[PDB]
């Protein structure tokens, strides 16, 4: 019988690894702090306003 | 990958990418032959065009159908979503996430129902009921069909099982379709169009036989698109769930002592699920029944035959005993 | 010492760890769930 | 690499979210699932926290059962005769606050 | 460079968030009760809820019949010597309290 040769062919046509979207980042307080690194121990504080009772 | 800041050990750990990869492959030969003796060609066929070949040309489109719907079915599917015909909408709404949770894309999906599907969703009380479905301009009741439910078009088709409903995206199934050369050293020949596939149509004059053959092909392949994981992810398969099984006819005698009788056995939706049954005889002496449903008598006198079916969400077999009577 | 010794513990990260306000969470992996941290909830500080 | 990066991130957000110090979970029933939001509204407004910017983040198995439940689905139950729960699968709004469906968090929660 | 925090009270409660967690009422194991093709082979049991939940990696898996199959702490189960062993998988449910059981049958040849 006849043996051909043929080359190895290797083609892409769009399927690809399913990966799930970025929803998360859009919705959380980002950069509310930036200074950082000029506190000391890397921590800046924050400081909540003083309450009072009669 | 993830380090704390300002630790000690300087030390970070390397990611490695890799390529998979997966084959397609043409393995199929898809063709409807012909033979004509000279006397048939001569006589017999008034109209060679439409007496031969549309019959060829639709032939062979309902076996590309048929290839297609066995690639549909006969895909490795993990688990089977099964549908409540009481409560169809759980099933679809599960299909749905059980996609949605796989990160499959939205748009371009495909939802093909068989007839008892699309049967059970419009008897459906979800459907059915104009208060649990809004619409009051009721369709599911005045026509018998279903538009669109869990945010998927509904399409019907007799090609697949009837039980069977199949929500795939696009890139699940791959078809391929090489039509033929046309030799050199057979005569030449026309070539056909079926469903936009491209046929060869091939003729040769048999002299040891004093016919014509004809033959129309096309070189078909087919592939299921699995994961990286070997999972297959891209597609999901949901079948009606049978509660009981009833053999047609009721109680029925036997024409003659050796008379026989095909049997008929339908669940509570009425889908024939005879294939899918296995059919015994409380005494054969009398009465032997095939595994095809196929009853036959051999001796007079009164047996039972009990048809066992397997339910597609398996456990205890429903069991279906009627009484036969050879006179 | 040298420098290619390894690397000699932050007195940044010493001052930060006793501090105290690194955050600390429960495992998403864990069944049943973690108990809370001692950390996660310590009362804030009465002094500015 | 860069998408490696972008999923790490967000990993990192989620394992903030769930790893948040919890004094209880509020447990949703299949069968009715609205009173679980009521009363994780309640929680809520009993603490005083603002109702505004508000953030509701489903898992992907929660949003299943919600267009599952028959509250939703029956258009009798819930009003909206065009019904988005059983035609469509999203519910949308939902006592007072936008579901927002994402696969980063756990399955069902 | 990145970092997180969570916005506590004064006292240490937190009461800016609420988790809701889906209930389960029962679980199950998709394949059902199916034979191992040889003793050398492995499967990975999957565990599901009537959620529709995958809890594989929140259940512990027992072997009735040890010398017949055992199976992992993460569901895996590889076959020892022919014979029947009866494999549950125990999962504590979010509402907690008696943890659910499912139970499958498997043949090692």
């Amino acid at each position: 019988a006849h043996i051909f040769v043929k080359p190895e062919l290797v083609a892409e046509i769009g399927v690809k690894q399913l990966q799930r979207e970025i929803v998360l980042p859009g919705l959380v307080w980002t950069n509310p702090l930036t200074d950082f690194g000029g506190s000391k121990n890397d921590t800046i504080t924050v400081r909540v306003p003083a309450i009072t009772t009669a | 990958n993830r380090r704390d800041l300002r630790d000690p050990d300087r030390t970070v750990i390397a990611s490695e990418l890799v390529e998979h990869s997966f084959g397609v492959t043409l393995d199929k030969h898809v063709y409807a032959a012909l033979k004509f003796t000279d006397e048939q060609r001569t006589l017999d066929i008034r109209d060679y065009t439409k007496q031969v070949l549309m019959p060829q040309v639709s032939a062979v489109a309902y076996e590309l159908e048929d290839y297609i719907a066995e690639l549909i079915e006969g895909a490795p599917y993990e688990e089977t979503i099964l549908i409540d015909p009481a409560d169809t909408v759980p099933a679809f709404i599960t299909a749905d996430q059980r996609m949605g949770e796989a990160n499959v894309p939205t748009d371009s999906r495909r939802l093909v129902v068989g007839s008892a599907v699309a049967a059970a969703l419009a008897k459906d009380k979800q459907f059915r009921h104009a208060d649990w479905s809004g619409d009051q301009a009721n369709a599911a009741l005045r026509e018998a069909h279903v538009g669109r439910l869990a945010g998927m078009n509904v399409i019907r088709s007799n090609a697949i099982a009837p039980d069977k409903a199949y929500l795939w995206h696009r890139t699940a199934f791959i078809l391929a379709y090489r039509t033929p050369v046309v030799p050199e050293g057979a005569k030449a020949g026309a070539s056909f169009s079926a469903n936009g596939v491209a046929l060869r149509w091939l003729a040769d004059y048999d002299y040891s036989q004093l016919g014509d053959r004809t033959l129309l092909d096309v070189f078909t392949g087919r592939k299921v698109v699995t994961e990286v994981d070997g999972s297959f992810v891209r597609a999901v398969e949901l079948q009606l769930q049978a509660s009981s099984i009833t053999i047609v006819g009721g109680a029925f005698a036997l024409a003659t002592t050796t008379g026989t009788k095909q049997l008929k056995v339908r669940d509570d939706n009425g889908t024939d699920v005879t294939a899918r049954c296995t059919f015994a005889s409380s005494a054969g002496t009398k009465a032997t029944v095939s595994a095809a449903g196929l009853v036959t008598g051999v001796a007079a006198g009164t047996a039972d035959i009990t048809a066992s079916y397997v339910p597609p969400q398996g456990g205890t077999a429903k069991t279906a005993t009627v009484t036969v009577t050879v006179p | 010492g040298l420098i290619s010794d390894p690397v000699e513990v932050d007195p940044i990260q010493v001052g930060r760890d006793e501090a105290g306000w690194v955050q600390e969470l429960r495992d998403r992996e864990a069944w049943p769930k973690q108990e809370v941290p001692e950390q996660a909830k310590k009362p804030a500080k009465v002094g500015n």
